């Protein structure tokens, strides 16, 4: 019945200490070892460190100097402290327990709480720019026609795009965000519709960005 | 340090078939401490088997691990659609801990050529001083496709960025978007903008192009 | 089993 409750600061500026903490319900610190791992976006898992109740800590050989982890059994919680962070450390941090893998142990596997997304960026909050994508260049009659909306220069990551206020769910492709050189995200959404509908139909894309409280609806029509 | 090599690294199968994923250790693992994680897109990883042969609670018996020493294997029997995800192999025996590069298990479909479209920049975007030309490859399988930008027939490189959708849950295809970024001046200095696509469903590359100022 | 799990905690220490 073990459960782990993780809280920490997601957004930080470069060269700022990263302090995350993870809490243990249902089991003692002395019974099981604890460790911190991070998963960068769309990349392989990485194990930054591991800790024991006694304070002994073993860290990944690459980051040893920068990372320090401390654990306090008093509150049944352990904390990861990292120093001199850089954009390359952007990742989703998970606090887990190493696998027990023994017949004698209770709850013989491992469980961890929902990871905390950690984004290291210098840029502050900014609202997205919505630019339409031309629906047709001499489009083929009785054939696929492609409409799009372009979201650019927006931070933080979360954004939601839906066509005709979600009324159009079919043939809708909303692409993942891309972080540009400047440090701001760029994303695009596209839909395919019958060429006959363009004269008949109106297509509006709704872009919503909560952190920046910026909501922009745009109309894409052939010109 | 024990380096972990998973193979093949991309596995394309269909419902009903048998899946075999391989995980190989650079050095011997004395205590046979190994685990396998299932990770669905956007979802946290779930540990699946631990140790060599031990299955974690909450998973059907069709998942079975085996192997020892330098070589380990994970087998999925009578795979249902819900099994397709990325699988990592982990070693907790000897410090430092390491994870495998991962094996992508995808759903096999018939080859489908992409529907290619090119979108010029909007005039309102040109008012801002930047021009982004977008090229869409829609509903294609397999995942591998090559986008090549041409401006006045001049090959473009390094100025573009790609983004790919996860395999669609309905038709089991992929989609890809490519963005070519140029300054308004550089955009105004050229006429013909073309996106050339190569994919295994097309005998020859398909090129979608436009002329500035149509 | 907790008191036992503490004793299993002895030999699995990080090598």
């Amino acid at each position: 019945q073990v459960q782990l409750q993780q809280w920490g600061a997601g957004l930080l500026k470069p060269s700022e200490t990263l302090s995350l903490t993870c809490a243990v319900y249902g089991g003692s610190f002395t019974t099981t070892y604890w460790n911190w791992i991070r998963q960068p976006p769309g990349k392989g898992l990485e194990w930054i460190g591991e800790v024991n109740y006694s304070g002994n800590a073993n860290y990944n050989p690459s980051l040893k100097g920068r990372v320090a982890i401390s654990v306090d059994t008093s509150k049944n919680q352990f904390s990861l402290r990292l120093n001199s962070v850089t954009a390359a450390d952007t990742a989703i941090y998970y606090c887990t327990s190493r696998i027990r893998s023994h017949i004698a142990y209770s709850w013989k596997g491992d469980v961890w709480g929902k990871g905390t997304t950690v984004t290291v960026s210098s840029a502050s909050t900014k609202g997205p720019s919505v630019f339409p994508l031309a629906p047709s260049s001499k489009s083929t009659s009785g054939g696929t026609a492609a409409l799009g909306c372009l979201v650019k220069d927006y931070f933080p990551e979360p954004v939601t795009v839906s066509w005709n206020s979600g009324a159009l769910t079919s043939g809708v492709h909303t692409f993942p965000a891309v972080l540009q050189s400047s440090g701001l995200y760029s994303l695009s959404s596209v839909v395919t519709v019958p060429s006959s509908s363009l004269g008949t139909q109106t297509y509006i894309c709704n872009v919503n960005h909560k952190p920046s409280n910026t909501k922009v609806d745009k109309k894409v029509e052939p010109k | 340090e024990i380096v972990m090599t998973q193979s093949p690294g991309t596995l394309s199968l269909s419902p009903g078939e048998r899946a075999t994923l391989s995980c190989r250790a650079s050095q011997s693992v004395p205590r046979n401490y190994i685990g396998w994680f299932q990770q669905k897109p956007g979802q946290a990883p779930r540990l699946l088997i631990y140790g060599a042969s031990s299955r974690a609670a909450g998973f059907p018996d069709r998942f079975s691990g085996s192997g020892s020493g330098t070589d380990f294997t994970l087998t999925i029997t009578r795979l249902e659609p819900e099994d397709f995800a990325m699988y990592y192999c982990h070693q907790y025996d000897r410090l430092p801990y390491t994870f495998g590069q991962g094996t992508k298990l995808e759903i096999k479909r018939t080859v489908a050529a992409p529907s290619v479209f090119i979108f010029p920049p909007s005039d309102e975007q040109l008012k801002s001083g930047t021009a982004s030309v977008v090229c869409l490859l829609n509903n294609f399988y397999p995942r591998e496709a090559k986008v090549q930008w041409k401006v006045d027939n001049a090959l473009q490189s390094g100025n573009s960025q790609e983004s790919v959708t996860e395999q669609d849950s309905k038709d089991s295809t992929y989609s890809l978007s490519s963005t070519l970024t140029l300054s308004k001046a550089d955009y105004e200095k050229h006429k013909v903008y073309a996106c050339e696509v190569t994919h295994q469903g097309l005998r020859s590359p398909v090129t979608k192009s436009f002329n500035r100022g149509e | 089993t907790d008191k036992i799990d503490q004793i299993i905690h002895d030999f699995i220490d990080k090598p």
